[PDB]
DNA sequence: CTGTATTTAT
DNA sequence: GATAAATACAGACCTAAGTCCTTGAATGCCGCGT
DNA sequence: ACGCGGCATTCAAGGACT
């Protein structure tokens, strides 16, 4: 039973292990989970919309807040989850959402009123609704109005702009900000000594700034050092160039020599060095990112220069996260910042 | 429940046609069309939370009584926009009688917008020919959707987005019904962001009675506005802003880098502010606003493609600084 | 008939006085088919400037929407072989190519929008501009040779008929070979025809046994040692290779297979 | 705690086959007096109101005014899993939620039990109006039943007309036209195929003829039929059961 | 052969080291491992390294690989078929078979298999990029929810199809080409076991080159002219190019030539006959582009304007369902372009 | 109030062909065919609101005389649009015997014609040939390009135009004297412009003002009802500086409550319709107009986008 | 437009 | 009878996608007759 | 009780979408 589960999450991937459990467990997102822990006194939940970058905490909050709501074992039938990965058309929403919404609060058992609050309401949380037609949303519209008084409504999508203005307008929209070193700083030493995890002084700091705002890739990086320096055996401290290799960083000689590249306008002497880069499988993103920094940080640079370099950049960024050819944009990159 | 177990945004919906402010226009014409007895078919277009819906239930309310719900076939198109509903039980509601008391027929159709082309050409008819005993009301958010035939049939009035002093009298009476108090400019900073929604300053303001330690006695600030809604402050905006503009590069992304990740402010709505302080300027040349307008369009549009947050700051300090230095 | 039945009723006398307003009133508006919107929309004087109040924009329109299945297949066939007559000053014939080309692009991404899971129909008044009328301006003239029909839709069935060829030879080899669909006739194809092709053409009808174990070692049969050598382009054609193979061996190649 | 437990199964099931088609959202709320029943149809043309009583249960205990709502659609495909020779029994706890119908016989030994979830119906209104209708009469239902659905054929609109001693059914279609006329007569051999109509004005309306058909439905519960008819007001079409009654509250066409 | 001399162990594997290590970490404590997405460029030895990983996780019976038929069925009536490899401890999906599908397979088989349960059962996605957007949606909760039943181990080369929540849930293994030295000795260690006779050693470095850090390639390279030269290779011998290489060439050579629209009929022409015969248009894109920019007769000016309109016609392609609609634009804007 | 009124459009619906003001050709020709009889299968297409419903049924009405309950079958297509309907209740009315004036037969009218499916017009081919010396078809629909060319061959091709405002006003002269309505020529001649033609628009808002406020005068007209969208998007796009578009933006529509989509939909429908721009501008402007729509569509609605799309149009425009 | 088919004309 | 005018007319039709609609075929339950 | 007889209901294929 709770032994079983112990142990399995005791021996499981850390992105899950450490999923929040309660509310309080939440690193920096503060400005919601003071509203829904204010909640959990009354009963008076609004429609939420939970968006923000990816691997915030939208999902582990919505998970925790429920929990808290109702209990464990209530919380089955006070809860129903619908993701991407189940059909997202009309007749979902006007069949399975509305029957479940219309359907009579579950009756708590006696050991749920006395320790849990269990409010008069049931959530529907609603896992990438960005997905969703805007079809299926303007059905929604009333589902969620009309049956308030039993149902709540929470929907979690990264990007709030694919979700209509109306439902946008009814929910209550709590942006979850980017989990950076400063805020998550401290669920991260809290992992790493859990876990025993031994580190420099700037390792964690590090592994947060190359996560960029996600908490899950920060822990699943922290879990690899981990791995890898108990199969070193060695019993020394992860550092933080380890961190970079293990994080797909491209390493700083290597960034020195593209920019001396850069620098001398040969398209030929470019082409050959990109060209025996991409034999290494350092991902273009990572590399212009990098590029970004080293260029805008730098202050040997002109104004001008940084002006178009930086519009460069995100042209380059944007069309790299349309789906094309890593080479072919990278090397166009190279070549106009070599003609800048 | 006791409608006060509900969030504000239901709480406190309208419930007789003198609790909806702002579209008087509106509200004092049909009033003077029911009490006169010619209402016409009615067309309630506008943006989300202007009270369109409200409107119309408060209209059913004073023209039926209490027992509005099972006088009234109040249908979401949305949920049902086939054609069959339009054979079935629109016109069978339309034909036949009332079951309760003697008068007319209302139809409210919500989110007409939504409804198929063969169910508004079925419709067009319907209407037409059970004009003596029945009245269609069409509200859509959006009136291109709706076809043309549908549009000439119906009278139109269009809900203008709430202007401010409607949301400081309903903002005053949520405040008198709860135990709450505002500063006033904590309250202009929700007027500004509401956009002419009630919606969001409803949602704004329960979420800040949650954030408040102590309802019973403390007051909500500005400050406590901008951290719950999460929008950037005005100072922030202009500080940002003077250092993109008249600072050097470095300083520039430092002082960007520091207030986002201080209040952890989103870019995007650092850009909507940014346009919205610099629209308000006044510019020598007309390259320059056409330059920054499609650079921060495109820095938009990709940030709701998603990216790299920080590619994407450098790139709106690089075309606020090209745009102004058009300006030599 | 109908119209001699019905004009005849208030006016006694039908002559030239009033034909033009019959005629205005009575033209028959037929959908014009997929050929003659390509003769059309492909016309220099449609686009010239005393052309365009004869034939506005919105007619253009409508004449895309006359067929919206076949209209911009076939102005991307036959955009490029006509004679223009509305080139620009100090704009050449290839210039007014590639912007075209590059319109029927974004033409393209908008058909793709709107024939997605989003089912962005409300675009589609746009993607007539983008795919039939923009391109043809570009290029508006004279029809230098004739109006052919898109090749686009047989070349596409050839493309699926091959991608299930390959897949089911993939699928064969599966075990064999650590690779992926296109990956195959990328780099393997070429070598499995040398093992298997080339030792017909050298050693003769003697090298049937290691052709033999060749399939047998990766589960191929005479259908996929069939459709693989038709998978080769240009310089490694094979179409004429297997027909100077002599009759006997492969006779003896298929008796032993059996 | 309520336990409400029927002698006879069928009964229950020819009652809710009665107006399973009529409507498919019902509020089925038990008081001490009896289960009563009331729901709207979608087009709001139909009132249904079910009165069950006491006298019908075997055994019936309400501890509590309870409000049951359940879909008649499967509340219906819950009855059909019951045969003949069971006596059922309605199971609802304190807090109304997941009804449990009892499907039980003793001369063999087998247990039938079955759930059905509750929805949260808001519309409980609650509300009929007794008035002095122009016209009341009764007539056996097998009938008036045949009468509708053989005039259902020539058109969707049946016509009513009460007059002075005499009942007149009109129906005009594109088809054809038919109208049958009655009169009031009492037979003493079977007081039960008599014809009773008791009137005050003439009464001339027209009513649907897909509702007419879904009333008759009704017609399994009782062999005679109740009809009142009154100007500009809802025809009461009642089945009187045993211990209560069914009634149909029909909304006339606009001339 | 290719597949005559492949490692079936981490043990065997002689290329980039490190990698090795990093997946010998890895195996070390099995049940606590990460959902990988191994990527690098094609060719490297991705799937090989993947499928030492499992034989070092599980039993060396993972390479008895087992073909079995799934038949699926779509939004609509049609019926749908996927051929799905199975081993006793994993299975592989490649859903680049399908069309716009890949999100029904994905999202049934997945959760059949998480029902059905050394406690989890790796999937390996060995086609990732084509994976439709809404299909990744769908995994991005597969991921989560059944993480103690379904351990994914995906196969990519260029990461930028896939979506950010996906590269977040997942362990990223970069995979770096095997190097000229070590494609040379693995070049060497098949022609001393095939006993193919070598005039010298310079052959197999050429080979390598030639391959641009590519080991399949270099391999079907070496046994293709291996066959014509009776498995003798001198000094002299030609490098055997694929026939799309050589088709290319040729494109590009008119390309260069002719700057016309009655070459751009061929044009189209050839563009045509490539696509009807399995060859992915942004593949044509890449080589017709770095071919063209290998033209010495045209200066730096063209060749940024040829890698601009590459980019852009590249952007074009991966937001377009029609092809040749991008591909023949890019060669008529190079043709402006000269 | 438990009663109400009868709308002014439905109770002053022309009952005489001669209470018709417009497309005074073809209700000539209609009286005419009234007065001999011998109606011909015919379809009118047109414009909402310019009297086809109203001439077909009043034509229907002199024709029959007293056999209107009969003679007419009244089936709004839309409605009913299966073959079905063809099969059974058309082919029935079409095969029943009744007795008429000579001259006149029995009148199928068809409203909405446009929306019937490609099965039942293509079954109603025969049965407008087989009885049609006893029946007589009539068709009226919005755009008769839906309606199959077989079905337009075997009927006459009556085609309306929009309303004059001279037609208009005389209407609306008429009723207002009839009803007793203070008036004045700018409100008349504002609610003319904002019908753009189509008379049940006119009415329905002389409705609405009188109703409202009581006087027709052009400021209570304005007030209940708006300007039409399209000017000021034309205006906004012909502007001649961007800072005025910008404005014109800003106040009429972002302010006024008008969508990001509406807006750009009404764009393109005004820039497409525009005849003083030049072709290939105007086309380039479609254009950027399209591209900001697709933007609109993919969920960036906001200020940024439509002014961007203005800076581009003004772009394009400046050279 | 190019190529094929049919009817009136030379 | 052949060769010109003079013109009407055919060249061709794909696969996915979401949701509503219609039409015919296949399916089910329920009333009447023996 | 037991078997057909229409008639309501469910299933499947084609067409359209400005
Ligand atoms: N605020 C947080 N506090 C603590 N751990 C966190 C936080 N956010 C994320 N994590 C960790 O990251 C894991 C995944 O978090 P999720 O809530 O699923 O991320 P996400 O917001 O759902 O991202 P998506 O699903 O791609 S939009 C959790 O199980 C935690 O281990
Ligand atoms: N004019 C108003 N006066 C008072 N409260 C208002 C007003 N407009 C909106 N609200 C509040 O906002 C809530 C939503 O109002 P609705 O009428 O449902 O919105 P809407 O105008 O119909 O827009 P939709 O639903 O997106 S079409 C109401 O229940 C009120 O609490
Ligand atoms: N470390 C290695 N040592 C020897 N051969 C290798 C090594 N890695 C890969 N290979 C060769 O690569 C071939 C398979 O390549 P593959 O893994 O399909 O490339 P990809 O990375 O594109 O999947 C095998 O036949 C094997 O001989
Ligand atoms: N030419 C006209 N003369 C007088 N009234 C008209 C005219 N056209 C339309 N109307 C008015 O418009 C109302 C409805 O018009 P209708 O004929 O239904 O429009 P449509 O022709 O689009 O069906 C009628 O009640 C009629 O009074
Ligand atoms: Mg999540
Ligand atoms: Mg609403
Ligand atoms: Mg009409």
């Amino acid at each position: 039973s709770k032994l079983a589960a112990e142990q399995s999450l005791a021996q499981q991937p850390w992105v899950e292990k450490y999923r929040p459990k309660n509310l309080d467990e939440v690193t920096a997102q503060d400005h919601a989970v003071t509203v829904l822990k204010k909640t959990l006194k009354s009963a008076n939940l609004p429609h939420m919309l939970f968006y923000g970058p990816p691997g915030t905490g939208k999902t582990s909050t919505i998970l925790a807040l429920t929990k808290e709501l109702y209990g464990p074992d209530l919380m089955k039938s006070r809860i129903l989850e619908l993701n991407a990965s189940d059909e997202r058309g009309i007749s979902i929403v006007r069949e399975k959402v509305k029957n479940f919404a219309r359907l009579t609060v579950s009756k708590p058992s006696k050991h749920d009123l006395e320790n849990y609050p269990c409010p008069p309401y049931k959530i529907i949380i609603l896992d990438e609704a960005d997905s969703m037609t805007a079809d299926a949303q303007s059905a929604l519209r009333r589902t969620m109005e009309t049956y308030s008084g039993v149902t709540r409504f929470c929907l979690i999508c990264n990007y709030v702009t694919r979700i209509i203005d109306p439902l946008a307008s009814r929910c209550s929209k709590f942006r979850f900000k980017a989990l950076d070193a400063s805020n998550a700083i401290d669920r991260l030493r809290f992992i790493s000594e859990q876990e025993n995890v031994k580190c420099d002084d700037g390792v964690l700091e590090r592994i947060l700034d190359i996560s960029a705002g996600d908490l899950r890739r920060g822990i699943t990086l922290l879990q690899s050092a981990s791995k890898g320096a108990q199969y070193l055996g060695d019993g020394k401290n992860i550092t933080s160039t380890q961190v970079e290799e293990l994080a797909g960083v491209v390493p700083h000689d290597i960034l020195i020599e593209i920019v001396e590249k850069v620098k001398s306008g040969d398209f030929d002497e470019i082409k050959k060095y990109v060209n025996t880069f991409m034999k290494s499988g350092w991902s273009a993103a990572s590399v212009v990112n990098q590029l970004h920094e080293y260029y805008i940080t730098n202050d040997n640079f002109d104004t001008n220069f940084k002006n178009q370099i930086s519009w460069l950049l995100f042209t380059t960024d944007s069309r790299l996260n349309n789906g094309t050819n890593e080479h072919i944009q990278l090397l166009n990159l190279l070549v106009k910042i070599s003609q800048l | 429940r006791s409608k006060e177990n509900l969030p504000w945004v239901e709480k406190y919906r309208p419930e007789t046609l003198d609790e909806v402010y702002g579209q008087n226009e509106v509200i004092t014409t049909v009033r003077k069309f029911v009490d006169e007895g010619k209402l016409p078919h009615l067309l309630f277009y506008g943006p989300p939370g202007t009270g369109k819906t409200s409107t119309i239930v408060a209209l059913a309310r004073e023209i039926y009584g209490k027992n509005y719900s099972n006088m009234v076939l109040e249908l979401n198109a949305s949920d049902d926009r086939g054609i069959d509903v339009v054979r079935n039980q629109i016109k069978d509601f339309a034909s036949t009688r009332q079951i309760f008391s003697k008068g007319f027929k209302l139809i409210i159709l919500d989110e007409a917008d939504a409804m198929t082309n063969a169910a508004q050409n079925a419709l067009r008819r319907v209407i037409e020919r059970y004009t003596k005993n029945t009245r269609f009301c069409v509200l859509a958010n959006y009136a291109h959707k709706l076809t043309p035939a549908l549009l000439s049939r119906c009278t139109r009035f269009r809900f203008q987005p709430l202007p401010q002093e409607a949301i400081e009298r309903r903002i005053a009476n949520v405040l008198v019904h709860e135990k709450l108090k505002l500063s006033p400019n904590a309250e202009k900073a929700l007027i500004e962001l509401s956009n002419g929604d009630m919606r969001r300053v409803l949602n704004v303001l329960q979420s800040c009675k949650a954030t408040l330690d102590n309802p019973d006695e403390d007051e909500i600030s500005d400050d406590v506005i901008y951290e719950c809604c999460g929008a950037p402050r005005p100072s922030d905006l202009k500080a940002v802003l003077k250092s993109i503009l008249e600072d050097d590069w470095g300083t520039a992304h430092y002082t960007l880098n520091k207030v986002r990740s201080a209040k952890g402010l989103a870019l995007i709505d650092l850009i909507e502010g940014i346009v919205k302080i610099l629209e308000d300027y006044e510019l020598q040349n007309e390259e320059t606003r056409v330059h920054l307008l499609t650079k921060l369009a495109d820095i938009e549009y990709s940030i709701s493609k998603g990216g790299n947050d920080q590619i994407q700051g450098s790139a709106v300090i690089g075309a606020i600084k090209a745009s102004f230095e058009n300006e030599t | 008939i109908n119209l001699l039945s019905t004009i005849s009723t208030t006016t006694k006398t039908i002559n030239h006085e009033n034909i033009n307003e019959i005629s205005k009133a009575w033209e028959k508006n037929i959908a014009l088919k997929p050929f003659d919107i390509a003769h059309k929309m492909l016309d220099g004087q449609i686009y010239s400037d005393i052309g365009s109040r004869n034939f506005t924009l919105n007619d253009k329109i409508a004449l895309y929407f006359d067929d919206f299945d076949f209209t911009p297949l076939m102005i991307q066939e036959n955009y490029l072989s006509t004679r223009p007559s509305v080139l620009k000053p100090g704009q050449s014939h290839l210039e007014a190519v590639a912007e075209a080309a590059n319109c029927i692009s974004l033409g393209d991404i908008v058909e793709k929008k709107i024939r997605s899971s989003e089912q962005l129909w409300s675009l589609l008044p746009l993607h007539a501009v983008l795919s039939s009328v923009y391109p043809a301006s570009k290029v508006a003239g004279h029809m230098a040779g004739r109006i052919n029909f898109t090749a686009w839709l047989g070349q596409n069935s050839k493309s699926a008929k091959y991608y299930r060829l390959l897949q089911e030879i993939h699928y064969h080899t599966r075990l064999g070979t650590s690779t992926d669909k296109i990956g195959l006739r990328l780099d393997y194809l070429p070598t499995f025809r040398k093992r298997l092709l080339d030792p017909f053409l050298k050693q003769g009808a003697d090298a049937i046994s290691s052709v033999i174990e060749v399939m047998d070692d990766y589960y191929l049969t005479k259908e996929d040692w069939d459709s693989i050598m038709e998978f080769f382009v240009g310089p490694d054609v094979t179409t004429a290779i297997i027909k100077k193979i002599p009759a006997t061996v492969k006779s003896g190649f298929t008796r032993k297979y059996n | 705690m309520l336990e409400a437990k029927f002698e006879e199964a069928s009964l229950f099931k020819r009652i809710i086959d009665g107006f399973k088609d009529c409507v498919q959202l019902v509020n089925f709320q038990c008081k001490e007096d009896g289960i009563i029943a009331q729901a709207v149809d979608d087009s709001r043309v139909l009132l249904v109101s079910l009165e069950i009583g006491v006298e019908a249960f075997q055994e019936y205990r309400c501890d509590h005014p309870v409000t049951l709502g359940m879909d008649l659609t499967s509340l219906s495909k819950i009855l059909r899993c019951g045969n003949n020779t069971d006596t059922l029994t309605l199971i609802a706890d304190n807090t109304p939620d997941s009804i449990i119908l009892l499907f039980e016989d003793t001369k063999k030994d087998r247990i039938a039990e079955y759930s059905l979830k509750l929805m949260d119906i808001d519309a409980d209104f609650l509300k009929i109006e007794e008035l002095q209708y122009d016209s009341t009469l009764s007539l056996p239902s097998s009938e008036f039943s045949k009468i509708v659905r053989d005039l259902s054929q020539l058109s969707d609109s049946i016509n009513i007309m009460i007059t002075k001693e005499t009942i007149k059914f009109v129906a005009d279609g594109d088809i054809g036209s038919g109208s049958v006329i009655i009169k009031p007569f009492v037979d003493m051999e079977h007081p039960e195929t008599s014809i009773k109509l008791e009137m005050d004005q003439p009464v001339d309306l027209t009513f649907g003829a897909k509702y007419l058909l879904d009333i008759i439905k009704g017609s399994s519960l009782s062999d005679r039929v109740g009809i009142r008819l009154s100007s500009e007001a809802p025809a009461l079409f009642q089945f009187d059961l045993k211990s209560g009654f069914l009634q149909f509250f029909l909304a006339p066409k606009f001339n | 052969w290719v597949d005559k001399y492949r490692p079936k162990s981490l043990n065997a594997l002689s290329h980039n080291e490190e990698l090795t290590n990093f997946l010998k970490s890895l195996s070390d404590q099995p049940r606590d491992l990460p959902h990988l997405l191994l990527y690098g460029p094609n060719g490297t030895g991705k799937k090989t390294r993947c499928m030492a990983l499992l034989e070092s996780i599980f039993g060396p019976g993972v390479y008895r690989l087992k073909i079995d038929v799934r038949q699926f069925v779509t939004a609509s009536n049609r019926k749908l078929e996927l051929n799905v490899v199975s081993s006793p401890y994993h299975l592989e999906i490649t859903p680049s078979d399908m069309g716009n599908n890949d999100r029904i397979v994905i999202q049934e088989l997945l959760k059949e298999v998480a029902q059905m349960e050394h406690r989890y059962k790796c999937v390996i996605i060995n086609e990732a990029n084509s994976l439709t957007k809404d299909a990744q949606a769908a995994l991005r909760r597969t991921m989560e929810k059944y993480s103690k039943n379904i351990r994914l181990i995906m196969v990519c080369d260029s990461m930028s199809p896939i979506i950010a929540p996906i590269k977040s849930r997942c362990l990223l293994i970069r995979c770096p080409a095997p190097s000229d030295s070590e494609i040379s000795t693995i070049l060497s260690d098949v022609v001393t076991n095939e006993r193919i006779q070598l005039e010298t050693k310079d052959i197999l470095k050429r080979i390598a080159q030639a391959s641009n850090g590519n080991l399949r390639v270099s391999l079907l390279m070496l046994e293709s002219m291996a066959l014509n030269n009776e498995l003798a290779l001198k000094s002299s011998s030609p490098i055997i190019k694929p026939d799309w290489i050589i088709v290319i060439h040729k494109l590009t050579r008119k390309i260069v030539k002719e700057r016309s629209v009655n070459s751009l009929i061929e044009c189209r022409a050839v563009l045509y006959d490539l696509l009807a015969h399995c060859i992915p248009a942004n593949i044509i894109l890449k080589e017709l582009t770095f071919s063209l920019l290998d033209v010495e007769t045209l200066n730096t000016t063209n060749k940024s304007s040829i890698i601009e309109y590459s980019s852009v016609f590249d952007e074009r392609l991966s937001l377009g369902n029609k092809a040749i609609f991008h591909l023949e634009g890019f060669i008529a804007k190079v043709m402006c372009c000269l | 109030t438990l009663s109400l009124q009868l709308p002014w459009v439905e109770k002053y619906r022309p009952q005489v062909l001669s209470d018709i003001v417009g497309n005074k050709e073809t209700i000539d020709r209609l009286q005419q065919i009234a007065k001999d009889g011998n109606m011909p299968h015919m379809i009118i297409s047109g414009m909402p609101g310019i009297g086809k419903t109203t001439s077909v049924h009043c034509l229907a009405h002199e024709l029959l005389g007293r056999s209107y309950a009969d003679g007419v079958l009244e089936l709004n297509a839309s409605d009913d649009r299966g073959i079905d309907v063809v099969r059974n209740q058309i082919k029935h009315f079409a095969q029943k015997k009744l007795h008429l004036p000579p001259g006149k037969h029995k009148i199928v009218i068809l409203d909405e014609a446009d929306s019937m499916t490609a099965g039942a017009q293509q079954a109603l081919r025969r049965t407008m040939e087989l009885y049609s010396n006893s029946t007589r078809f009539a068709f009226a629909c919005n755009q008769s390009n839906k309606i199959i060319e077989p079905l337009q061959s075997r009927c006459a091709i009556l085609r309306y135009s929009k309303l004059s405002d001279e037609d208009v006003l005389k209407r609306l002269l008429q009723i207002i004297k009839l009803e007793d309505v203070k008036y004045t020529n700018d409100g008349l001649e504002a609610i003319i412009f904002t019908a753009e033609g189509d008379m049940r628009q006119a009415i329905n808002n002389l409705q609405s003002t009188v109703a409202g406020h009581g006087l027709v005068n052009a400021d209570n007209v304005f007030k209940i009802v708006d300007s039409p969208h399209p000017l000021i998007v034309k205006k906004m796009l012909l502007a001649s500086n961007l800072e005025d578009s910008i404005q014109i933006l800003r106040t009429d529509l972002w302010k006024k409550g008008y969508s990001s989509i509406d807006i750009v939909t009404t764009s393109f429908r005004v820039t497409k319709n525009l005849a003083q721009v030049k072709e290939s501008v105007r086309l380039e402007m479609i254009k950027e107009i399209g591209l900001t729509h697709m933007r609109i569509l993919e969920g960036v609605g906001t200020y940024l986008q439509l002014a961007s799309m203005l800076a581009k149009i003004h772009k394009l425009n400046n050279k």
